[PDB]
């Protein structure tokens, strides 16, 4: 099919994490937050730790694995 | 049945999956490496420094890229390695020969070439091997 | 497949089918034309999607081709049956045809009764066909130098491989030599590959 | 079974059955076979494939020797050949006039595809090879002659005339007679039909 | 209304249309079909002789035309081109006529007046064969035979083709010596020098093996019983819910018709018709076996043409059922006969059998179907052209060039006949013209050349001679060894000329309800 | 004078190819033949002038994929 190179692949790489990355970073130390998070599930969750966060529900992305 | 195709565009193709190919593989060749990495249809990232694996494992089409594996795993048996470099040294000399070649339009010379470029490169490995 | 929309099956009167069928006889006849000779490239065709086949050779590119239009039929079949004569000519038979067919049919319209203009293409081969045994003019294989031996160094000089073919001027007259065989009706024929021929390097 | 006796009608006539190990190669060798003269050539390469290297390059050699066995004489190969046949056929159409001036012209003029697409496919092309062929063909010298003053003949791994006239990559006269009766045909073939109709 | 005045119209859109095209006639003109179908079914398609009848073609006005394709060759043999092609002569007329203003019945009756101007000039030009004399009989099969499949077995069929139609033969001429009489049996086996003109009644019946009624005094009989068994015809008692059950009442089956097959046998006749009509099934499959066994040919529910070939040709009706006998009304035959040729081949000649002075039968042989077919075809029409002879004798041309010569002679009828007619006759007289430049038409390109002159020259050859389409060149068109009998363009005429004039006697097309 | 080219003409080359003298069509007379004797007849100057302006203006233009012009 199609492809994506030289820095347009990077492009989408970098931003993606990035873009997804500072979502994350609302909540850090006592002073961050708990992040709502609904799964397919429905059911909210708060968690400032990241593992709940991340491998639950993620913006779908390359980077995003 | 009328069907006939012509002259270019097949050997564009050619050329185009030839260098495309070779790209990423040649920049994932050496020290200083890169890496392929591969988006699944489904999501999936595959990331390989093997194209072989990349091309395989995602949409085989029907120009050089159907011809590319096939000498990767002709070059894939019988020593056991240079993979990587068959499908960026086709990729590498079909480019750079057959354009400006076929600028001066003819596919013969373009042939012998090859022959030609075979002994010399024996003669100094050979030598300088 | 152009002309009217509405009615089909190589149904145009017209000479719309029949420039189709110049145009169907130019396509196939066109496909054999880079394929035709040896140095004619080898085709890489593709059979069904990963079924692929790599072919120089106008009746196996012919075998490949399944043929909607007669003119796509009968320059197909034809340099097929030219393939099941020998096999040589069927890149050549093919190419003319495209030209011949359009040659053939146009002054039949024309008339000056309705069977002259075929036989000028039939008499036109005889006559080259009485100028073809004619000619030794190139390529003396009935008589030479060494005929066949020298005719096996020259077929061989001409494909030579290396320096060789000295050895191997004589082989090939071997090859008639050892086969004693004699092929049937007649024919003083002895089959070259019939021959022991054993490779051992 | 092992316990069958065997008799000697299974044994070979011949001066000496000797067994002979040369080139690392040993073969059992029938020494002048009695019932018929019988010879077989041992190749010798360098490698496996140089036997089978050499060995296409005899099979040009083969069949034509072969081939001229099986039918007399020959043509100059490719279209070498009929490009002098074109112009004097054409004449041989000129004379005719009217219809026949026509038909016996397009037939001679359709031959000169071949050639010239011979030497497209090994990139000596078309005005090169008609600069090539019909120039040395001529109505001057119309003969097939047994001999050369005009090279009609056309060599192809190559593309253009060459200097072997002994060889095997031009044709025999066998394909020749039979081509040319298939290369009319596909023409004539398409005349056929009568009247028309459409089955709706 | 408008619908009235467009549908025949629309009737000669339609109609008009398909006939013309219909003329590449004879030729190597133009290139040849793989005709995808109205269905979408490819077919290769040539040599419109068949291509007419092959033809499928939807509305009234257009299989009028295959119509017209079928009623010329039945009724000839000869000319299946010739009827339609000139339905596009005729509807040339027609329209200018209505372009005319000339009404529609003016333009029918037209068509009768050119018709008897016609059979005038076609039967004065034609020149008279007798149809007695083996010579035009084998001459008209001759140039047929010369237009059929094969030119080289044009000689033996001729024969028998001759001797057939010679073997029907009606006292002097007339209208007569049906091919229903004549009985084409493919054989295979044997050639088409093999194929043989049988005098009597030969059956295409084929029955099991041989040595089956080729012995002497085999009647050849028609049975409209078939043979009695307990579980054939007689009754059983037993029931099978069993297969022992069911092989006690199939022996005693077959133990009853073993006494019936030699009944048979004793009858003289050697083979039975057995009706296609089924009493339990009638004759067993147990029964065919000991009918065979007695060297009777029959096959089971035989054809049911040779079943009528007994009665019409042999006279043959059934019998009591075989428990009585035979009333023995199965027909007179000293020699039923199974002849395989080169040991192969299943034929039921009856020998000595009663014939009413024809059913001559033609026994077209050959190893292959296509040999029997080159064969069946050619003698077909030489059957036909001698058939054509006997029924109207003589002989004009072929390909269409006599009719020229009424279309040049026609318009002085066209002259003479001073009325609206006598210019709606004139605007057909040479609208026939159309035929042979039509048949030159179809090959190519550069147009114009014959066409006009495939006209002009007759003209210019005047009333006697014109063009021969086959041999080429300018004579009396009637013999260049161009020929076909003067009854098959006459016939050619009226047809068309009937069907077209349909077309003006509609008011309106419809559709049913 | 209402012929084919091709025929008549080839009649012509066929004339040409045999007779090969004045051999031409002849209009008015609807044939062909030989035109000196039949009267038929240019002077032969204009066409070797003709011939000249002929292949002239041909291997010039056949020259010119280029042509150039001001709007200004």
């Amino acid at each position: 099919a199609e492809v994506a190179r030289a820095q347009a692949a990077l492009a989408v790489n970098i931003s993606a994490a990035r873009g997804l990355q500072d979502v994350l970073r609302t909540n850090l130390g006592p002073k961050g937050t708990m992040k709502m998070l609904v799964s397919g599930a429905g059911d909210i969750k708060l968690t400032k730790d990241g593992n709940v966060l991340l491998h639950e529900m993620q913006i779908q992305h390359p980077t995003a694995s | 049945n009328t069907k006939r195709e012509s002259g270019r565009k097949v050997q564009s193709g050619n050329i185009n999956a030839a260098k495309t190919i070779a790209d990423i593989i040649r920049t994932c060749l050496g020290p200083k490496s890169m890496m392929k990495m591969l988006l699944d249809p489904m999501g999936g990232i595959v990331m390989t420094n093997d194209g072989n694996a990349i091309l395989r494992e995602i949409q085989v089409q029907h120009p050089a890229a159907k011809s590319m594996i096939e000498i990767s795993r002709t070059q894939d048996e019988e020593v056991g390695d240079g993979t990587t470099s068959v499908i960026i040294l086709a990729g590498e000399m079909l480019s750079v020969a057959e354009h400006f070649l076929e600028q001066q339009m003819h596919p013969t010379v373009v042939i012998s070439a090859y022959r030609k470029a075979l002994d010399d490169m024996i003669s100094t490995l050979k030598k300088i091997s | 497949m152009e002309g009217p929309l509405s009615v089909f099956g190589d149904r145009s009167t017209g000479e719309t089918i029949r420039s189709q069928n110049v145009m169907a006889a130019a396509s196939i006849a066109n496909i054999v034309k880079s394929s035709l000779g040896p140095v004619g490239l080898d085709k890489m065709l593709v059979d069904d999607i990963g079924d692929v086949t790599i072919t120089n050779d106008g009746a196996t590119i012919l075998k490949l081709l399944e043929v909607e239009h007669p003119a796509a039929k009968v320059l197909c079949e034809l340099a097929d049956l030219q393939d099941k004569e020998v096999g040589d000519g069927t890149t050549s038979v093919v190419i003319i045809a495209a030209e011949l067919l359009k040659n053939a049919d146009e002054l039949v319209k024309q008339k000056i009764h309705p069977t002259s203009v075929i036989s000028g293409y039939r008499l036109a081969c005889k006559e080259a066909v009485r100028y073809i045994n004619e000619n030794l003019i190139v390529n003396t294989d009935e008589l030479g130098r060494d005929c066949l031996i020298n005719a096996a160094k020259t077929s061989m000089s001409s494909k030579i491989i290396g320096i060789n073919g000295d050895f191997f001027a004589n082989m090939v007259v071997d090859a008639v030599l050892a086969i004693k065989y004699t092929d049937i009706r007649g024919q003083p024929r002895y089959p070259v590959n019939s021959v022991n021929i054993l490779k051992a390097h | 079974e092992g316990e069958e006796t065997f008799e000697a009608a299974m044994l070979g006539q011949a001066e000496e059955v000797v067994q002979e190990r040369i080139c690392d190669d040993e073969l059992i060798l029938i020494k002048n076979t009695k019932a018929r003269t019988s010879a077989s050539i041992i190749l010798r390469g360098a490698n496996d494939f140089m036997c089978d290297e050499m060995e296409r390059s005899l099979h040009d050699a083969l069949c034509v020797v072969k081939r001229v066995l099986e039918s007399k004489s020959v043509v100059p190969g490719g279209g070498a050949v009929e490009a002098a046949l074109s112009i004097y056929l054409e004449n041989y159409a000129t004379s005719m006039g009217s219809r026949e001036q026509l038909a016996i012209a397009e037939f001679a003029r359709s031959l000169l595809v071949i050639p010239n697409t011979l030497a497209v496919n090994a990139a000596q092309d078309s005005t090169d090879l008609v600069a090539k062929l019909r120039a040395f063909h001529n109505e001057a010298q119309v003969n097939p002659e047994r001999k050369n003053l005009k090279w009609i003949g056309l060599d192809l791994s190559n593309g253009k005339p060459r200097d072997n006239k002994q060889a095997g990559v031009f044709e025999p006269t066998i394909v020749k007679v039979k081509s040319l009766k298939f290369a009319t045909e596909a023409a004539i073939t398409i005349l056929r039909i009568d009247d028309l109709i459409k089955l709706h | 209304r408008d619908k009235p005045a467009q549908i025949r119209f629309s009737n000669i859109s339609a109609a008009k249309a398909v006939a013309d095209a219909i003329r590449t006639s004879l030729g190597p003109k133009g290139m040849d079909k793989m005709i995808q179908d109205g269905k979408g079914d490819v077919t290769i398609t040539n040599d419109g002789a068949t291509i007419l009848k092959q033809m499928q073609v939807l509305h009234p006005a257009a299989r009028m035309l295959v119509e017209l394709s079928k009623a010329q060759d039945i009724e000839a043999g000869d000319g299946t081109t010739s009827v339609v092609i000139i339905a596009g002569s005729l509807l040339d007329s027609c329209t200018k006529l209505l372009q005319k203003g000339i009404h529609p019945t003016i333009i029918s009756e037209s068509f009768q007046k050119a018709l008897e101007k016609g059979i005038e000039i076609l039967t004065d030009m034609s020149r008279p064969v007798e149809l007695s004399d083996r010579e035009t009989l084998l001459n008209s099969a001759t140039t047929s035979l010369n237009s059929k499949v094969v030119s080289q077995y044009s000689s033996l069929l001729s024969p028998m083709s001759v001797n057939a139609v010679m073997k029907v033969i009606d006292p002097a001429t007339a209208t007569s010596v049906d091919l229903r009489d004549i009985k084409i049996v493919k054989k295979l086996g044997g050639t088409i020098d093999d194929c043989e003109l049988v005098e009597g009644l030969v059956l295409t019946q084929k029955v099991s093996n041989s040595g089956i009624t080729r012995v002497e005094k085999a009647k050849i009989g028609l049975i409209q019983f078939c043979l009695s068994a307990p579980k054939t015809d007689m009754d059983n008692q037993i029931v099978v819910s069993d297969y022992a059950q069911m092989d006690r009442v199939l022996r005693e089956e077959r133990a009853y018709i073993l006494n019936l097959v030699k009944q048979i046998k004793k009858t003289g006749c050697n083979v039975l018709l057995i009706q296609k009509s089924i009493l339990r099934d009638a004759l067993s499959d147990l029964a065919l076996h000991f009918l065979n066994k007695m060297k009777i040919m029959v096959i089971k529910d035989i054809e049911r043409e040779d079943i009528e070939f007994i009665c019409k040709t042999i006279g043959t009706k059934p019998v009591a059922h075989i428990d009585q006998f035979t009333a023995d009304m199965l027909g007179s035959a000293e020699l039923a006969e199974e002849v395989n040729l080169n040991g192969s081949g299943k034929l039921l000649k009856i020998t000595g059998c009663a014939s009413p002075g024809k059913t001559v039968t033609i026994v077209v042989r050959g190893s292959n179907k296509l040999v029997i077919e080159e064969a069946e075809r050619s003698i077909h029409d030489a059957l036909c052209v001698i058939r054509c002879l006997v029924k109207k004798r003589a002989l004009i041309a072929g390909g269409g060039a006599p009719e020229i010569e009424l279309a040049l002679r026609l318009t002085e009828y066209s002259r003479t006949l001073s009325g609206m007619e006598s210019y709606c006759v004139r605007a057909f007289a040479d609208a026939m013209e159309v035929i042979p430049s039509t048949l030159a038409e179809n090959a190519g390109l550069n147009p114009i050349s014959t066409v006009t002159e495939l006209r002009n020259r007759h003209a210019q050859g005047e009333k006697t001679a014109g063009i021969n389409v086959r041999k080429g060149g300018i004579s009396n068109i009637l013999e260049e060894l161009v020929v076909q009998p003067l009854l098959v363009s006459v016939s050619a005429l009226t047809l068309a000329t009937e069907t077209v004039r349909s077309i003006l006697k509609i008011d309106d097309v419809v559709n049913t309800r | 004078a209402g012929f084919d080219a091709t025929n008549i003409l080839n009649k012509l080359r066929a004339r040409h190819a045999q007779g090969g003298t004045w051999y031409g069509v002849d209009i008015n007379n609807e044939d062909i033949a030989d035109n000196f004797e039949a009267f038929v007849w240019e002077p032969a100057m204009v066409r070797i002038n003709a011939l000249t302006a002929a292949s002239e203006a041909a291997c010039l233009i056949v020259s010119v994929d280029e042509t150039i012009k001001n709007p200004r």
